[PDB]
């Protein structure tokens, strides 16, 4: 039963559980009906905090793989069983997102949730992808988001917290997989101007605020 | 500031339920 | 590859991942030599975290069964799965600190350090055990805790930073445990004024003290 | 809530 398993997901989410929540929230998905705004939440925090994790851990080990020769093998070897961790994690999510998610959403809004968390886990599979695949691997993450901003522009009001999520997270794509500074920051000044534009709910201005936070960074 | 503890700067996990 | 083993457990130290860490120091004290003082700490850092967070999880789902028809009936299937989780990790803590670790302890230090650590996980399995069970399970985390408590006396100093940490964890047993707060704030009022007269070279003694009066001021007004 | 025991540290 989806109720079941939907409030199984808060439970273990409550519980600090993400595999579980994940878990639960996959089965939903799996059952083949479009998600709800509460459903398709409950799949990113969860998928997020499991992934998160590993791409905590990783940046970690492959800092202390820059001195010995024995012990910096290890640390190799470590890195590997966290990155076929962080891939099967990445790849279960591009499945529901293409087998069910994608293909189902009925509405421009959702339509473009989906597009980035596509990007988004593409773009996590970039930073951990090696010479070869990297640039084909780093593509698909640029197609889905620019699918996703291109929806958005017409569908969205500038200050929809989707469309500024979006933007930050297709910024922070253009700054640290393609070293572009300006096109990072020409999409997040506009995105932040354009919803500055028209002040005519709360997440919408922390999002700007995150936005601007990265333009002052990159400064 | 790039080190190892370095937070890619993306949409975090806010606006949910605290107990 | 007892060195190796040690190495591989700071990694996932480092990397936040403590079931790895937990994994890692099992093995090395399975191989039955006496553990440094850095693989020590390593080992209870490492199950302190894999415990830590069933303890957290139990106590959130548990509040939630509480405040919940027959939706309160998942959360109680759910807490006994969680506590499943928590009884076979206390249970291996408690093999380790039997066939080796309280054993092979040569040094008074290592030995409260360990009868501390045993009180500890029978503390933890009392926390979630039902009734019949409960108070035998008290008894062997008090005989633990005593047993550690006599022997610091005889042999530590009170500004041990051991000592004084087994008087916080066995103030805290009778607080919530039994449920004395008099007799817990007699043992820690004890340590604490027993660590201030040493004074009239270690930093984590004071946290120690500071931490023993922040649970009198709150325990009694 | 938090069972004032020792810390990790
Ligand atoms: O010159 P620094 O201040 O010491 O920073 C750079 C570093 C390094 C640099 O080389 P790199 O380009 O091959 O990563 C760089 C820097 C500065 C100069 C170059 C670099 C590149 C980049 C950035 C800063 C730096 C921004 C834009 C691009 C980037 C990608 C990911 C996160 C942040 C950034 C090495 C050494 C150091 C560094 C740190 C890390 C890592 C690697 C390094 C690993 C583990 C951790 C990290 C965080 C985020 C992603 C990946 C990592
Ligand atoms: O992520 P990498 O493929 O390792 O890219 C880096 C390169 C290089 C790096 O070393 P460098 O700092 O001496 O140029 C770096 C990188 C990564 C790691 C280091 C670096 C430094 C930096 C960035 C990314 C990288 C961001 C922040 C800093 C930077 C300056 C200008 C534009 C973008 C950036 C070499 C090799 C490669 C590179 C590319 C170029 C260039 C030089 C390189 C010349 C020509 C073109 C370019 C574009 C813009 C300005 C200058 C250039
Ligand atoms: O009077 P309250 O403010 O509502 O607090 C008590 C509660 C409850 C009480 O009954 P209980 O002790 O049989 O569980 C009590 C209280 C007050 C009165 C009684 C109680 C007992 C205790 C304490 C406070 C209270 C201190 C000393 C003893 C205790 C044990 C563990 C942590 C803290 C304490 C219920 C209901 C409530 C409560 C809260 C919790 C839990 C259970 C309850 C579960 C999940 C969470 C918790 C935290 C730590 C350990 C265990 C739990
Ligand atoms: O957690 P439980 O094992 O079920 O213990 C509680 C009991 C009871 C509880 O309800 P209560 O508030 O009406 O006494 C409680 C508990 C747990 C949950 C609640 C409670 C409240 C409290 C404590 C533990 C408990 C700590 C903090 C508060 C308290 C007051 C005095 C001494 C110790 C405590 C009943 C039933 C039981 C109990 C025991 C006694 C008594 C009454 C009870 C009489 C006689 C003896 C006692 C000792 C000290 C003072 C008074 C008594």
């Amino acid at each position: 039963d989806k109720n079941e398993l939907v409030q199984k997901a808060k439970l273990a989410e409550q519980a600090e559980r993400y595999d579980d929540m994940a878990a639960c929230m996959k089965s939903v998905t799996e059952q083949g009906a479009e998600l709800s705004n509460e459903e398709r939440n409950l799949l990113s925090v969860a998928y997020k905090n499991v992934v998160g994790a590993r791409r905590s851990s990783w940046r970690v080990v492959s800092s202390i793989e820059q001195g010995a020769e024995k012990k910096q093998q290890m640390a190799r070897e470590y890195r590997e069983k966290i990155e076929t961790e962080l891939r099967d994690i990445c790849n279960d999510v591009l499945s529901l997102l293409e087998k069910f998610l994608i293909p189902n959403a009925s509405q421009a809004e959702s339509k473009v949730f989906y597009l980035k968390m596509k990007g988004d886990y593409y773009r996590y599979l970039a930073e951990v992808a090696a010479g070869d695949d990297k640039k084909g691997i780093v593509d698909q993450s640029q197609q889905a988001y620019q699918e996703a901003f291109e929806i958005s522009k017409k569908e969205m009001q500038p200050t929809h917290p989707i469309r500024l999520g979006l933007a930050l997270n297709f910024s922070v794509f253009y700054y640290e997989i393609l070293n572009s500074p300006e096109k990072a920051c020409s999409l997040a000044k506009t995105a932040f101007d354009e919803a500055i534009a028209e002040l005519d709910y709360k997440d919408s201005t922390l999002i700007m605020q995150l936005l601007r936070d990265n333009l002052t960074l990159w400064t | 500031s790039r080190s190892g503890l370095y937070r890619s700067p993306s949409m975090p996990e806010n606006l949910n339920r605290p107990r």
